[PDB]
């Protein structure tokens, strides 16, 4: 299983084709963090000009793949990121999601793997 | 369904099986998709194929431009 | 039942008296938000000054209170919140606390209650 | 031992007395006599087995400082 | 609210769909609706309400020193 | 016989039940003992009583005296 | 509830009066530690002319007395227990059983209560 | 499976090298006991030098590596060292841990094996 980052989902969310072909490479089930869907349902409102579209593309995503709850599992995971690594204020959503995908087990894949060198036990896919 | 437990494979009929404890459990009448990859099963509804996600979002118009996103969300809070 | 806001959980944590004194005389249950939870799990290591008593005192603080999980019904009042009040980047992180409050019917206990002002139906307790 | 690295199957649950279970073809079975932890997070249902991998946290630990 | 603090009963375990309960009578019985931990460690399972107390928690954190 | 669990009170007949996970469930055959002390219930298998437990040790004859207990067990270990 | 701590349970094993008779006076269920049982199970044979009334009295303790299992949440509470407290090799035996009677909700029962006082949340009763 | 000695877990979490590349080598689930974990957990404040090293990479060898509980099996073990081999104080937690294995009909995986050699069917490995 893969848990797409953010800035993946949006650009999914946004139409970009190298990412829409880039999903359906993937071999095993796709995962969206609720984090994620936090981001991209205030994502819809920030212009009311992509508003429309981007409510009606969202919503299509968010009936098909299935979403992860951030639980107590996921924020343990995030206590043993912070006592390796550290703490960072600017990288807590990376982490949270990160610990999300560590819980279940899924390769995390993402635009910015440089964030995420620092979290041990984490498979990534840099794209 | 924010749960955790541990289980043992069984059998029932001439194929195996997996309890599922209540807090875990989907109900009764939803389809689930199960995928393994290597020791890992992932189980989720079943509610259309990514093909058919990426088919349909390419039917659809998309907005002008990709947003930008913000990750930087946290704010700095007094005294933790 | 009452959700605390972060800064206020990081206050009962301490041991501030005037929070002690407050959450001590509300009847009904005390909750925590798990993004609260994320917030103070990095604030152990945020400095090494007294970071051993930051760890103790929170884990019994999660211990006791129950912490609630970011899950659907929360996102969704989310959603809620941004397309009636409008997207605010600064206030994203207090918007999830605040949705799991209305999630749960909650009062949301807060010293910042000006800024919550704007979520239709929401409970607030200005500390 | 699995013929692929990746198998998968569509179905519902079934009742089991009557607490709830689900079949596991052949290419998604574990084991037999295999403990397994189950974790679900809103949607999804992670399942693996719990001896977890030496290997694994070997690799994790070695991406880890060590004590002097 | 009971009528006392302290009470007792005896019984076995009833079967509920077909997972296993236990009835408590009234001096016993949680409330409606009580969110509930349950603990079982070799012989004994402990049941009380997963709410706790905020008198319990300020209680213990006041046993432990407090960050200048 | 190790494990942990949230649940919900709900209606059985004319009487509170509380559902107990396989990991947490007694044999169906075994006598409890149920007890409360304030919000917090007790529950174990009933095998003799307290007064019955004193009374047995009591018609039994006892050791000549009573041991000294070591409770500093636990060894310097090199290096945690 | 009541844990009993081992020099009590010992004393009952080997027929001190004064504690059998405190013991028919606690208002709860009365539980003993799996830890305690591994101290008396040794301590049966530790006099060869004494082990044969020590093994028959402890049988019968054993048989109606409910044992409490040394388990994961016992566990995560001595950790909580030396977070605050500090590392002390001598009382690992007497925090272990302790951080049984906290996952359980039980008051403490035990003869050296002042080697007790530095664990937080503890119900202790000093006999 | 093999159960680990505690010393041999110390070694493991501290990434010592002849542990490490043994126990890769093994095959067949690779437990813990919670006796150990108990003493790790301690260890951890033992001294502040290095305390956070100790506790992000035990937490890490938790998580990965199931943890024995200690139970009624476990202790009926422990008396048949007992009575077989004679009562030893010195000797105590290290025949939990071994009885542990042995209820797990598991090797046990030590620094120290002639300790042990006391023990009817235990199966050791020396180390």
């Amino acid at each position: 299983a893969y848990v797409l980052d953010t800035n993946v989902a949006i650009h999914l969310r946004d139409g970009d084709p190298e990412v829409t072909t880039r999903v359906t490479a993937l071999n095993g089930a796709i995962l969206l963090s609720i984090i994620s869907r936090v981001e991209l349902e205030g994502g819809v409102y920030r212009e009311a000009a992509q508003a429309g579209l981007r409510r009606s593309r969202l919503d299509v995503m968010l009936k098909v793949l299935p979403v992860l709850d951030f639980d107590g599992a996921a924020a343990d995971e995030y206590r043993r990121i912070v006592e390796s690594a550290g703490y960072s204020r600017r990288k807590v959503v990376d982490r949270m999601i990160a610990a999300q995908a560590l819980a279940h087990r899924a390769t995390f894949v993402t635009f910015n793997a440089d964030d995420f060198r620092d979290i041990p036990g984490l498979s990534l896919l840099a794209w | 369904h924010h749960a955790r437990a541990t289980g043992k494979t069984f059998r029932s009929g001439n194929s195996e099986a997996v309890r599922l404890p209540r807090d875990l459990a989907f109900g009764a009448d939803v389809e689930l998709t199960l995928i393994r990859s290597g020791d890992v099963l992932t189980i989720y509804p079943s509610k259309g194929s990514i093909a058919d996600l990426v088919a349909t979002l390419n039917q659809m118009p998309r907005p002008d431009s990709v947003e930008i996103r913000d990750e930087d969300l946290f704010p700095e809070r007094p005294g933790l």
